[PDB]
């Protein structure tokens, strides 16, 4: 199904998009971690 | 029946159950800890200053 093999390639693009919101989140939730370590000490 | 008494109130058997209750106790404590586990989503996900002009 060529249509659903361009139709799936399509599909494929949001997953990875998603992933990249979750990661971002983690991203910046580490970084809060790091300010407040350092004030820490 | 003392020795009936004994055998039902064995001490090696109030130890056990006495035991098992508080694994079992903090078993659920726990588990409704990480029930409220999304107010680490909340603080995260909005900070918004710009709100200070609207203050």
């Amino acid at each position: 199904e060529k249509a659903n093999l361009i139709t799936n390639a399509k599909v494929h693009i949001h997953k990875l998009n998603l992933v990249n919101r979750n990661y971002t989140k983690r991203a910046e939730i580490s970084r809060k971690n790091a300010k407040i370590a350092l004030r820490r000490g | 029946e003392l020795k009936y008494i004994a055998t039902e109130a064995s001490p090696a058997k109030v130890a056990e159950i006495a035991e098992d209750s508080d694994v079992y106790v903090s078993e659920i404590e726990e588990a409704a800890d990480i029930l409220a586990g999304d107010p680490e989503i909340d603080l995260g996900i909005d900070v918004t200053d710009e709100l200070n002009q609207l203050e």
